[PDB]
């Protein structure tokens, strides 16, 4: 029988935590303490050049949006299967290279676009405006939503869309200026969670994070549930990918499943697997195409439970997908949730 | 004694590492250097992508520096690794269109201006001859798509003056794209593509009578890179940029603004220096936004390569490119762009079919 590795970098994380098919995995557990390009670089590259891996689980509990990045960095490089579990080693990364094998638990961008309409779509919160930075994916989620209202009979009304250069000095208060164009109900905002405190400090300092004003946002904002930010608004309604019956063991399962689900099917039809990993260093076109295939078993997953699937894009297909809340105690309530297509919410009346 | 800063740059030879160690000299003296000193510290290209990401980060951010300078992989590595703590990084030759978004290369500046303003030029072209339908061909990757963009925007002032058939990078036979160019029953073609691309297209488009009298073959310098003129048709209009390919002539004048800029910075209170190791450090290296805000609000007259201005992406603000049609097997010159207009050179121009 043939054995895979496949390590999993865990960054900080003190827990500890079933299969009939071809290939039986050769499971290696690791943490590490930073979260930097070379610190991050080196530890998979040696995995590698010493245990013979095949793939990687990477899971984190942090909010830096750029590990996620660091990581389909060195999967293309490689062509080495990484997969990010949780943490920012799993907030969406919009546009992967093209000869990645990265791939990332929860929505698309436009999922959760599609998700933030189907809630005002609820209390007909018609009337709103769309906030960016230049973070990857301010494109993607602007038209998502500009497409979804251009064909509908509904009334929907799109006030303003304010594209924020976070790139400058922020000397000149134009990021303050720009937001005084700002006057609407719903505000939607796409940035990082770090993006997002600064967007807030300023908007508190408008009154535009004044109660009157509701101001949907994304998972990679919320980011850590457990973290809420002082500069954060009380009420910063957010999608956030369902920890809550979802458990980090409970991923690392799949993560391992979904890796070796894929070389299993591709052992059943082509009858071989991935030769380890080489060297960091040793790269060729000679697992060009090996590479591209194994990526088709990777995106067309089916474990035990439920369809594992990714998209060629790097998100999830079916995610596990939650609405959220900052009460007055500054805490996140679930106050939402979409079912695999509609969504049960909570209050039919929202909280006055 | 003084404030040592570095500046960083991976550089494509041992010799322009030298070129690059003087200038920063020069600049040593030109200042007036005793409360800050610059100092040099460069690498060369590692060919391996993680190899050079490495480097950038043992070799270069452990030397804190402030900027670094650029020259089986492009700058990524050093994009991706100094761009996370947003140390600007300041490309010389990199002529890619990729480069020029904020999105992905946020702490990135670039001497010399991207692929897509060709544009420009096609774009007043047009307005001189009067071509007022013309037949965009792109590759459909970010390259092409990025030369679509310049130029329909050029077109705004007044999409229906180009119709677009792009078509996957790599492809082999072209007829179909290209007949159906031919029933879109167009005279003027632009051309966006890579050598081994633009090939592609020069001979599907010789098999359909599509090289010869009538059409115009309008395009960039790419398409008339090395090995692609064999098959171009005669006729054809392509451009080679002005002195787009000193790497020596762009060290030089990058650290003369690089230094003004390092020095233009400590006028201000409350300066920081960037990480040492990489290693341990996950924060933006906090003063690095500030810096990419001087550099950019910098001007350099007299500087080698021209005058050094900057627009809102950080590419090269105007650019000269000597304008080429290909007549039997000479690519003469009939004329440069002055980075604003047109001056045709004495030789006219010699269509395709005469
Ligand atoms: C697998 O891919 C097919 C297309 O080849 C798709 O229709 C199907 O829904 C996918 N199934 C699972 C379980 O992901
Ligand atoms: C391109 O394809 C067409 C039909 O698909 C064929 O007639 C033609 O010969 C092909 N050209 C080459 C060079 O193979
Ligand atoms: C390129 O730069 C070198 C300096 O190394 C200079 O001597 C030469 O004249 C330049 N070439 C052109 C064509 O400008
Ligand atoms: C710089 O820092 C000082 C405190 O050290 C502070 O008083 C001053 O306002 C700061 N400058 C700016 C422009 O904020």
């Amino acid at each position: 029988p043939p054995s895979i590795g496949i390590a999993v970098i865990l960054v900080g994380t003190s827990d500890e935590v079933f299969h009939h098919l071809s290939v039986v995995p050769r499971v290696e557990l690791v943490a590490m303490n930073e979260t930097d390009p070379k610190s991050i670089i080196t530890r998979i590259c040696d995995l590698m050049s010493d245990r013979k891996i095949q793939g990687v689980v990477f899971a984190d509990d942090t909010d830096q949006e750029a590990i996620a990045q660091i990581l389909d960095f060195i999967s293309a490089q490689t062509l080495t299967p990484i997969l990010g579990i949780h943490g920012g080693s799993s907030m969406i990364m919009a546009d992967k290279d093209e000869s990645s094998m990265f791939f990332q638990f929860g929505p698309s961008i436009e999922q959760q676009a599609s998700v933030m309409l189907n809630i005002m779509e609820e209390y007909d919160w018609y009337i709103f405006s769309i906030v960016t930075t230049y973070f990857p994916g301010y494109q993607d989620f602007v038209n998502k939503i500009r497409s979804t209202i251009e064909n509908s009979f509904v009334g929907w009304e799109l006030e303003e869309v304010l594209l924020l250069d976070m790139s400058l000095d922020d000397g000149d208060s134009k990021i303050q200026n720009q937001l005084k164009k700002l006057q609407s109900p719903i505000i939607l905002l796409y940035c990082t969670k770090e993006e997002a405190t600064y967007i807030f400090e300023v908007a508190n300092s408008v009154g535009l994070t004044g109660y009157g004003y509701t101001w949907i946002v994304p998972s990679l904002v919320a980011g850590d549930t457990d973290t809420v930010p002082s500069e954060f608004p009380t009420g910063l309604i957010s999608v956030s990918y369902d920890e809550w019956d979802y458990g980090l063991p409970a991923r690392v399962r799949d993560g391992i499943a979904i890796i070796t689900t894929a070389a299993s099917d591709m052992l059943s039809e082509h009858s071989f697997i991935p030769e380890p990993k080489s060297s960091c260093y040793n790269t060729h076109e000679k697992r060009i195409y090996q590479s591209n295939m194994l990526n088709r078993y990777l995106i067309n997953v089916t474990f035990e439970g439920r369809d594992l699937s990714f998209s060629e894009d790097g998100y999830q297909m079916h995610p596990k997908l939650v609405i959220i809340l900052l009460n007055k105690e500054r805490k996140w309530e679930r106050v939402g949730k979409w079912k695999d297509k509609s969504l049960q919410m909570k209050y039919y009346v929202w909280p006055r | 004694d003084p404030k040592i800063v570095n500046i960083g740059a991976v550089l494509s030879t041992k010799k322009h590492e030298q070129i690059f160690r003087e200038a920063v000299n020069q600049a040593n003296k030109r200042h007036f250097t005793r409360k800050i000193q610059l100092q040099a510290t460069s690498v060369t290209h590692r060919p391996n992508a993680i190899q050079m990401a490495l480097s950038v980060c043992e070799d270069l951010i452990s030397s804190q520096v402030y900027a670094i300078l650029v020259s089986h992989l492009t700058p990524t590595p050093i994009s991706y690794t100094a761009g996370f703590y947003r140390i600007p990084v300041i490309g010389l030759t990199t002529r890619m269109s990729i480069y020029s978004d904020k999105s992905i290369h946020l702490s990135f500046l670039r001497t010399v201006p991207p692929y897509s303003h060709q544009a420009l030029v096609w774009f007043e072209m047009m307005r001189l001859f009067n071509w007022n339908h013309v037949i965009l061909i792109v590759s459909d990757d970010h390259e092409g798509r990025a030369a679509q963009k310049k130029l329909e925007t050029l077109l705004e002032g007044k999409p229906k003056a180009d119709k677009v058939l792009q078509f996957e990078p790599g492809t082999k036979n072209l007829t179909a794209l290209l007949l159906e160019a031919k029933e879109l029953e167009a005279r003027v073609i632009i051309l966006s593509a890579s050598e081994d691309d633009a090939t592609a297209v020069y001979k599907s488009a010789a098999m359909l009578d599509m090289t010869g009298a009538g059409y115009v073959w309008l395009v960039g310098e790419r398409e008339i890179s090395g090995s692609a003129l064999r098959y171009a048709p005669d006729g054809i209009i392509g451009l080679q940029l002005i002195n787009g390919k000193n790497e020596s002539a762009h060290i030089s004048d990058a650290v003369a603004v690089v230094a003004q800029a390092i020095h233009e910075l400590f006028e201000m209170e409350n300066i920081t220096d960037p990480p040492r190791g990489c290693v341990g450090n996950t924060n933006i290296w906090k003063t690095g936004p500030l810096f990419k805000r001087v550099l950019m609000s910098s001007k350099y007259p007299d500087g080698v390569t021209g005058r050094i201005e900057f627009n809102e992406d950080g590419d090269r603000k105007f650019a000269q490119y000597s304008i080429m049609n290909l007549q039997n097997r000479k690519l003469v010159q009939v004329g440069i762009f002055n980075g604003s207009y047109i001056i045709q050179n004495d030789r006219k121009i010699i269509w395709p079919g005469g």
